[PDB]
DNA sequence: GCAGACACTACGAGTACATA
């Protein structure tokens, strides 16, 4: 028996819109610690992890380690019918083949139950190494979304550089290069605007733009964002979503050109 | 000063006196300019004959450098020339007068066969209504892709292929301007392989001079890869004089030794069979078979099998020609 | 559309004859004091092909370029019409005379006409030619088969010669 | 699970036939710098099994854990097309002909995004990913011309195993860029050995006569042989040497269509045969297989001096069918030409 | 002779040698204010020039609205259906059951004149909504709501509104949906609506023909039009014989407006008497008529009845009619579906073979034009119909049917591909990759259905043997592998049947094949119940493992 | 080395929004006197002559004279995400292609370096006649924009006349005519709203309304515009920017033919 | 000073067709 209750309905209504055009399905792993989602995209470029602990739910019942697989083309239409500040309960039986979402109508007069068929998918955990990254930085969330949106009008792919000075975004296209930098934003009143550096070894890697925009579609879930990079490890984009848990994004770099001699 | 330019762009006939061939047409257009009676022109012909150079020389003769941007509107296939462009910038350029100095304006539509027929139908009353204010010049390679209403409104000049007799002095000017050592057989090979096209003549001249340093018949036919006349005569003699296996071995050795292609061999053999006094039933069969072989070479087909079929097309007709007697 | 043609009187203009264009040409010549011969005016009518715009344009071009209208000055700047010469080649292909048909084809080739214009003139002549209807359909099908190859990219003198040879084959294949 | 999927070998050392080719394929993919592969042969020869064996040789046992991923691609006409994809954590499997003439839009946009991106985990996954393009002979030439620079540029980090039936439909630029691996059909003895091994693993006893008849009726298709053997046990467990082997319905319908062609040569019979050919084309039978079955049954009714002309006409109208777009015109033209030729032969 | 035994002396020569080694040598070297169509327009019912049956039917249909509109009980083949629907009665809402009168016909017959005269004759006020209006689905909606849902602003004595919708065949499909939604509000429609179109077979009016009082206009009688043109010419003071007016009526294809406009141009005031050569000339009065599909197929397949006897004039006439009809693909489909149904005189099938060669020629031209973007190749397939006219022209009367075989085949093929996708998407991806859907269809469908149907006796599971239990377990395992099941379906006869959920028998089976024994109802019900039981047991085993 | 410094970003935004639908590409002619830009439109009917003085910039250095041809849609996309109160640096090297626009975010924290690639247009210099005009009118720019917008509703081509009385506008359209005549409006408290007549000979000329409406978009640059008209020289719309420079718009008259009658 | 309403153009989207 899986029976969970949310404290805010805006968490799903901000976390499923980033996964609407990014991943084709949502696979939830049920455990006593919490719910874990690890989904790789169809092009094998992006990897989405979402760990919501059991301490953040209003209530949480889990007896067996179960895995549920739901689609996105129906859950995205179901989520738009739901409200914003209401409560969402997720229900799943031991032997049934459906997942029930029970919430309140936006008219706030009746309870709405929606059932989704459980897709039996055969996946395996890829396994993140959780190694020491050569660069860790902290950035504002909405500022990072505006940065990723401003490079969309220039080039189809972006270049992320990270020395000890800060984080440099570059966009080289047929129009011309767009280079922006953020450095030393500790002298502000808001704690979420602190652009800080945490590691030493500089890294320069070219990533895609569409997947970064899909990553920045989940910006008002958290206050700050974290970016981790290394010489060959994919880019890690970390959101600390309130108290119930956190989300990780893995984006593979592009193949570098033959600039040798 | 010197510039890094191709010889088809470094040597462009900036004036009308530097073009070589179409002397009556150029004299008529020069008298159009001098009498101030320039009509809407339609320049059509094969590529590399000097239509764009003609209209650019006429535009440079008609207008000065201080006013050239306000009098000439030049549009080609690299620009958008839809019906919104005809109703937009072209109609506003036609319906308004000049800025700096008085004069009639010039709309050049290079590669006018690439225009849509909606745009060509919108062009008709723009050309007819503003004849006194602006002039139109259409340039095309295919006259059938221009509507007959636009062909009525313009006086058409056929810029035919350049004859090799008038083609020689311009090539000699380019040779003397570039310090190129060329023989008479090299110039003959240039005007033969160009086939009424100064672009490919200058391109083959520049390629041969860069590849070998001299321009002779051997260097031109080696840089181009074209077979010589003696090679084609040998191929025809082998196909008409001996059996399948010996002719196949000789033609295969000639193609492997000199690196010949079957398209040029087919072209020269097709030029040869109209010179050889064949019977009419033999000639029809040869033309049909060679057209089939040339059509088969346009896709991913093995060239050895097509060479064997080329030998086969004459080995069929050998007995027929001899038994005709 | 047919409602608009029903709502209006449909007047149909026919192509102008030689004397009708000749009267207007005489009026323009007497207005402009253009010297001429009768052969030059006949050449202007020949290049006009029923078009008064082309007649006036060719007369203006010849008078500006040379100042006199005879046959040589007209034909130095203007051009003889295409389908009257294409019709002789089609007549030679009807009688399976490949040599004269190739002579006309090579003359049209050395004048700089593209294969698409030549095959368009060949089709336009073969639409209204005076021969057997089944032979006309065989000719039109062979012309379309060759024109597909022209549109594909293979457009040489050998391809047009093969079209002429196939049209001569269609005669002697009952 | 059927017998075609229950006893399929997993590794290259477990194959029952083409064992020398299996050892050569093991030696080829050991270093990791093996080129693009073009696995070709008749249908049911074992090409897909050997492709999955090569994949299991390159990667771990996680290659067999597969999933369905749907990708939406925008055409240049801005009509969105959804295409399915068999995927794993190490390889990808695309059949672009499911997008029809939009297959090039699969190659130009969906494939390059696979090729331009490196692997997330270079420890579990290798330095390269493998993309299996299934039925590349059904690709249009535009998709094959879009394939070649993607194959050349990203060969070091993205390998391709193209699979087809005939390499004649593959353009020479693609065939120049890949190593052609030929998988012939197993012989009658090999199919008898495979069927005997499957029956003994199932606890059943299979005679040599029934195994030989299944191998001969299968036309050296091991998939169809295993399906026919399973249908034979189902319908009658005591295996008689003269037990009736079941047959597919479209083959019998094609045989009766050819018998109807032979029986009468009249425009009304041509109308009835055209109705039968629409019935065959409606059931998604490919028109080349209709042509092959029509030839294979019409040559059984012709005399010795007509079969070459019938075969040449069948090849000619098959070529015209491939050059065209409406198959019923060329199929009915072949039937009408055969009717005219057969009437001329019978009356004279 | 082009071949000489002796070698030439002066000119260059090319040798030719045979296989037998013989040498040969070749040579190498207010009367003046208005139109006559408006001056002679009918202002009453007695001056109409249409068919009397259609006028009476439209007047009776409009007088069927007299009870609902005017509040009075008393007002004062193709023919048989109209006379039945005029006498079919009324719905219990005191209205006709056909609330819309759709008027169809070729141009220039008098449809707008008939609608306006019949509406003003029955006491209505004509409200017109033609193609010169905006015709957007909201403007169309509010104009119909204005025209039909309110009374008169003049109070008592104001005439009711009869909404005449001219040129409805050019309206979009959403406008027709708006009109039908207003027509089917049960908001009740209290006023008549009459629609006028030119082509009844428009794709936007296909739902309208099933709901409208369909009035099709025949062409006008030549004697009536000749008498009316005589009246017009005598009123205008111009003399003309009935023969030249009959020739003019023949030329304009019984168009009243075109004939009167042609007379207005040709008369003028320079001359009084009309000449036959003016009508026979093509300079004045000849307009392009869009030919129907069936008329084009009839003039292709059937020779004209006995100048016009030359084959070249028939060639050009058939070519120009097939060009002027338009809708080239439908003409080709009609030729393909009708040319084998004729009484063909070619018993050697050569004409059929060259007709199929011409059809393949058209198909190749369409493919090449749509591949290379070279549409100048689209001038040859107009010679496809006239080729049929050279091949299959007969003096008989062929029954030309409308083509449906290609479209039915394409729709059935689309249904089969959708069913193939539905079958393929149900299977597991571990076994989906092992076979392509084409190979699964050709190899693994009929044999799979033979596997799925064993000889099973109608015996319960407790009395089955161990081997039969193992066979049933293997059967439900391979049934669950492909995600197939049997489900109940109702029949009009009242008997429940069991059908496979992905119904793959239409993929497998063929019509004229010999029949095979199906499973009975009891064993199929047992199979479905065992499938459900095995699904629940599989879920329980998965819960026990996890 | 070229380095100009716009003191605020609003003037460049107004300039590049005035020319956006009119000018194909921007030819910045650079000297020690300032920045000049003489560019025709795509239809070769209008002409734009913008002159920015060196004293109007914050810092302006120019060693050798340049002529930078750059695209305008790219510069429009660059200047769209630019503030109105921030300094904007224009940088260019001697033999490079990067024209650099360096500014700050509207958040006023991070830098933004947008490069553009210079074009090679080598267009010939168009000679401004700089002769005297037979009519010079000082009028407010907002009133000129309002009267052009009001005349765009009636017709498409507008006959503008000027005499000793004042400027007169006529639009003979399909609805009818609109004749608006304004004169001697200097008797207000404002100084910008005034109509002044300087020169003598009356002129009547017809112009397209589209180019006039494009010219009126420079209204926030200058409060008062100048109209210069004569029988031969074109129509000049002169905006005098307060402490940066000036902007001249040249529009050619349309060809009008009288009735034969 | 800031929320509601008005028309304005840019942009997404569907459909037809392309010959003599
Ligand atoms: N008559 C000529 N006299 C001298 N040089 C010529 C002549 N015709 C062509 N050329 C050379 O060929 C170059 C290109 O010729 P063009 O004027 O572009 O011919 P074109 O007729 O415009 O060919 P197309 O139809 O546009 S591809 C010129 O720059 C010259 O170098
Ligand atoms: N009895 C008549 N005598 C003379 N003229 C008539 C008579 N009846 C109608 N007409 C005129 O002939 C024309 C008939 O066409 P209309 O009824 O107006 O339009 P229509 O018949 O619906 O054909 P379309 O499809 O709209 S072109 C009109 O110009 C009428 O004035
Ligand atoms: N070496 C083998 N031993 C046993 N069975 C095999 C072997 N190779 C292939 N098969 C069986 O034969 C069938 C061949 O199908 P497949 O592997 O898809 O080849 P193809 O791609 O040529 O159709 C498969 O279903 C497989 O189970
Ligand atoms: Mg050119
Ligand atoms: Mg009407």
């Amino acid at each position: 028996m899986f029976e969970a209750r949310l404290v805010q309905g805006s968490i799903l209504k901000k976390v499923l819109e980033a996964l609407k055009d990014l991943i084709n399905e949502a696979c939830w792993d049920i455990s006593s610690s919490g719910v874990n989602l690890q989904s790789m995209d169809s092009s094998h470029v992006s990897l989405v992890q979402l760990t919501l602990r059991s301490e953040g739910f209003d209530t949480y019942r889990c007896d067996r380690n179960l895995a549920m697989g739901v689609n996105l083309t129906s859950m995205s239409k179901i989520l738009k019918c739901a409200g914003n500040e209401d409560i969402i309960t997720l229900r799943a039986e031991d032997n049934a083949d459906t997942l029930a979402l029970v919430f309140e109508a936006p008219n706030q007069e009746k309870v709405s139950d929606y059932e989704m068929k459980l897709m039996d998918l055969d996946v395996e955990q890829l396994g993140i190494p959780e190694q020491e990254y050569s660069c860790v930085v902290k950035m504002p969330s909405g500022e990072f979304a505006r940065i990723c949106r401003d490079l969309s009008h220039i080039g189809d792919a972006v270049v992320i550089s990270c020395a000890k000075d800060g984080v440099k975004f570059s966009a080289s296209g047929e129009l011309g290069n767009g280079n922006i930098k953020l450095s030393q934003t500790s002298n502000v009143d808001k704690e979420e605007e602190a652009v800080t550096i945490e590691m030493n070894e500089p890294v320069q890697l070219t990533f895609a733009l569409r997947y970064l925009n899909f990553f920045t579609k989940a910006t008002p879930l958290s206050s700050t964002v974290t970016l981790s990079m290394s010489a060959d490890v994919p880019l890690v984009v970390e959101y600390k979503i309130a108290d119930m848990g956190h989300l990780k994004y893995y984006l593979a770099p592009k193949i570098e050109d033959e600039e040798g001699s | 000063k010197i510039r890094n330019l191709p010889w088809v762009e470094k040597y462009r006939p900036q004036t009308l006196n530097d073009l070589i061939s179409h002397q009556d047409i150029l004299s008529t257009i020069q008298k159009f300019i001098n009498e101030d009676r320039l009509p809407h022109l339609l320049l059509y012909g094969p590529p590399g004959t000097g239509k764009t150079s003609t209209i650019l020389a006429c535009a440079k003769q008609l207008y000065k450098d201080k006013e050239f941007g306000s009098m000439v509107l030049e549009l080609n296939a690299s620009d958008d020339r839809g019906i919104d462009i005809i109703r937009g910038p072209i109609l506003s350029f036609a319906s308004t007068r000049t800025i700096f100095k008085k004069g009639f304006k010039l709309v050049i539509l290079d590669e006018a066969d690439a225009m849509t027929q909606d745009a060509q139908n919108a062009l008709r009353r723009v050309i007819e209504k503003f004849t006194e204010n602006t002039r139109f010049c259409l340039i095309c390679n295919y006259l059938s892709k221009i509507i007959p209403a636009l062909q009525s409104r313009c006086t058409r000049f056929r810029f035919g292929p350049l004859t090799p007799e008038l083609m020689v002095p311009r090539l000699e000017h380019v040779v003397e301007e570039e310090k190129v050592d060329i023989s008479e057989d090299g110039m003959k090979a240039l005007v033969t392989l160009s086939s009424g096209d100064m672009r490919r003549a200058l391109n083959i001249l520049q390629s041969t001079n860069m590849a070998f340093g001299k321009v002779t018949e051997e260097t031109v036919y080696t840089c181009t890869g074209h077979p010589l006349k003696s090679d084609i005569a040998n191929i025809l003699d082998w196909m008409l004089n001996q059996d399948f296996t010996t002719a196949y071995r000789n033609i295969t050795e000639l193609k492997t030794l000199k690196g010949l292609a079957l398209h040029d061999i087919l072209t020269e053999i097709h030029l040869f069979v109209h010179r050889v006094d064949f019977p009419s039933s033999v000639r029809i069969h040869l033309l049909t078979k060679m057209a089939d072989i040339e059509y088969r070479l346009s896709v991913g087909t093995n060239e050895k099998i097509q060479l064997s079929s080329l030998i086969a097309a004459f080995q069929v007709t050998r007995d027929l020609i001899v038994a005709e007697a | 559309i047919e409602p608009i043609q029903s709502r209006c009187a449909v007047l149909r203009y026919t192509k102008l004859t030689d004397a009708q264009i000749l009267t207007r040409l005489m009026n323009v010549i007497e207005k402009e004091r253009v010297p001429y011969t009768d052969d030059g005016l006949e050449a202007i009518i020949f290049t006009a092909q029923g078009d008064m715009r082309q007649a006036l344009n060719n007369l203006q071009s010849t008078f500006s370029g040379f100042g006199f209208i005879n046959s040589e000055n007209v034909f130095k700047v203007c051009d003889e019409p295409h389908p009257l010469l294409v019709k002789e080649m089609i007549q030679h292909c009807v009688n399976a005379n490949i040599d004269e048909a190739y002579k006309i084809l090579a003359h049209l080739w050395h004048l700089g006409y593209s294969p698409e214009d030549i095959i368009g003139n060949i089709f336009r002549v073969c639409k209204t030619f005076q021969m057997a209807e089944y032979l006309k359909l065989e000719f039109i099908k062979e012309i379309g088969y060759t024109h597909m190859k022209i549109a594909e990219g293979v457009n040489s003198l050998l391809q047009m010669a093969g079209l002429l040879a196939r049209l001569c084959q269609k005669t002697m294949a009952p | 699970s059927l017998w075609v999927d229950k006893y399929r070998p997993c590794s290259l050392g477990r194959l029952d036939y083409h064992k020398e080719q299996a050892a050569q394929l093991r030696n080829l993919v050991q270093c990791g710098d093996f080129p693009h592969l073009l696995v070709y042969g008749p249908s049911g020869a074992g090409k897909k099994t050997r492709i999955m064996c090569i994949l299991r040789e390159l990667y771990g046992v996680g290659v067999e854990k597969l999933r369905i991923e749907h990708q939406t691609i925008t055409t240049p006409s801005k009509k969105k097309i959804e295409i399915s994809t068999i995927a794993s954590n190490y390889h990808l499997e695309v059949n672009p002909s499911d997008a029809g003439n939009s297959d090039r839009v699969v190659i130009q946009e969906m494939l390059k995004t696979v090729a331009q991106s490196q692997q997330l985990e270079t420890n579990s996954q290798r330095d390269f990913k493998v993309v299996l393009l299934t039925e590349v002979d059904k690709l249009t030439k535009d998709a094959q011309h879009a394939l070649r620079r993607t194959m050349e540029k990203y060969m070091s980090t993205c390998r391709l195993i193209l699979c087809c039936n005939s390499t004649s439909k593959v353009i020479p630029p693609i065939r120049s860029r890949c190593l052609a691996v030929r998988v012939p059909a197993p012989s009658i003895e090999d199919i008898c050995h495979v069927l005997s091994t499957v029956c003994k693993k199932e606890g059943l006893n299979l005679p040599s006569q029934l195994a030989h008849r299944l191998a001969e009726k299968s036309c050296r298709n091991l998939r169809k042989a295993l399906l026919m053997c399973e249908a034979c046990r189902v319908q009658q467990y005591p295996f008689t040497a003269d037990q009736e082997i079941p047959e597919t319905d479209w083959e019998v319908y094609l045989r009766e269509t050819a018998n109807a062609i032979v029986s009468q040569q009249t425009p009304q019979r041509l109308l009835e045969v055209r109705g039968r050919l629409y019935e065959l084309l409606t059931h998604c039978i490919p028109p080349e297989i209709i042509m092959k079955g029509l030839l294979s049954e019409l040559l059984h009714n012709c005399d010795g001096q007509l079969k070459g002309e019938v075969a040449q006409m069948a090849a000619y109208y098959e070529h015209r069918l491939q050059l065209g777009s409406k198959a019923i015109y060329h199929l009915e033209a072949f039937v009408a030409k055969f009717m005219a030729l057969y009437k001329k032969f019978m009356e004279d | 002779n082009p071949v000489l035994r002796r070698p030439p002396i002066l000119e260059d020569y090319v040798h030719v040698t045979s296989t037998e080694g013989v040498r040969a040598y070749l040579v190498l070297r207010a009367s003046s204010h208005c139109l006559w169509v408006d001056e002679f327009a009918p202002r009453h019912y007695t001056e109409l020039l249409s068919d009397d049956f259609t006028n009476r039917c439209l007047l009776k249909w409009l007088k069927l609205w007299d009870l609902v509109v005017f509040g009075h009980e008393r007002p004062s083949s193709h023919e048989q259906v109209l006379e039945e629907m005029l006498e079919a009665g009324l719905d219990p809402s005191q209205r006709p059951k056909q609330k819309v009168a759709l008027l169809c016909g070729p141009p220039g017959l008098g449809k707008t004149t008939l609608a306006h005269v019949i509406a003003r004759h029955a006491g209505y006020s004509v409200v017109e909504m033609n193609a010169s209006d905006d015709r957007s689905p909201e403007v169309f909606r509010t104009r119909i709501e204005a025209a039909t849902q309110m009374e008169s602003v003049l109070g008592a004595g104001g005439k009711p509104n009869c909404l005449v919708i001219d040129e409805i065949d050019g309206a979009p499909v959403a406008a027709i949906n708006v009109l039908l939604s207003i027509l089917n509000r049960k908001g009740l429609l209290m006023r008549p609506i009459i629609c006028i179109c030119n082509d009844q077979f428009a794709p936007s009016l296909r739902q309208l023909k099933q709901q409208a009082f369909l009035l099709h206009f025949p062409p006008t009688l030549p004697s009536r039009l000749v008498q009316r043109l005589q009246e017009v010419s005598l009123r205008q003071g111009m003399r003309a014989d009935p023969g030249v007016l009959a020739a003019l009526c023949e030329k304009t294809d019984n168009d009243i407006r075109a004939c009167i406009n042609t007379l207005q141009f040709l008369y003028s005031r320079g001359q009084r008497e009309l000449s036959v050569r003016d009508v026979q000339a093509t300079r004045v009065g000849l307009k392009d008529q869009r030919r129907g599909l069936f008329s084009v197929w009839q003039e292709v397949f059937q020779l004209p009845r006995a100048s016009l006897t030359s084959a070249s004039q028939r060639f050009y006439r058939v070519l120009h009619a097939a060009a002027s009809a338009g809708e080239h693909e439908k003409v080709v489909q009609g030729l393909f579906d009708n040319f084998l149904r004729l009484r063909l005189r070619d018993s050697s099938l050569g004409a059929v073979c060259v007709a199929l060669d011409w059809l393949a020629f058209d198909d190749l031209l369409a493919g090449a034009a749509h591949h290379s973007q070279s549409f100048q190749l689209l001038r040859y397939p107009p010679f496809l119909p006239v080729a049929f006219h050279v091949l299959f022209a007969s003096s008989h009367t062929p029954r030309i049917t409308f083509p449906s075989s290609q479209q039915e085949a394409q729709n059935r093929m689309s249904q089969m591909r959708n069913l193939i996708q539905t079958l393929v998407s149900g299977i597991a991806p571990a076994t989906r990759s092992r076979a392509t859907p084409q190979a699964l269809l050709l190899d693994a469908l009929c044999l799979l259905l033979d596997i799925l149907a064993p000889k099973l006796r109608p015996v319960s599971t407790q009395l089955y043997s161990t081997r039969e239990k193992q066979q049933l377990a293997s059967l439900v395992g391979t049934m669950l592998a492909y995600s197939l099941t049997y489900r109940q379906e109702r029949t009009p006869d009242g008997q429940y049947i069991y059908r496979l959920e992905p119904n793959v028998e239409e993929l497998c089976r063929f019509p004229e094949l010999p029949a095979r024994k199906p499973l009975t109802y009891q064993t199929k019900q047992l199979i479905a119940r065992e499938i459900e039981v095995e699904k629940m047991r599989r879920a329980e085993a998965s819960a026990r493992v996890e």
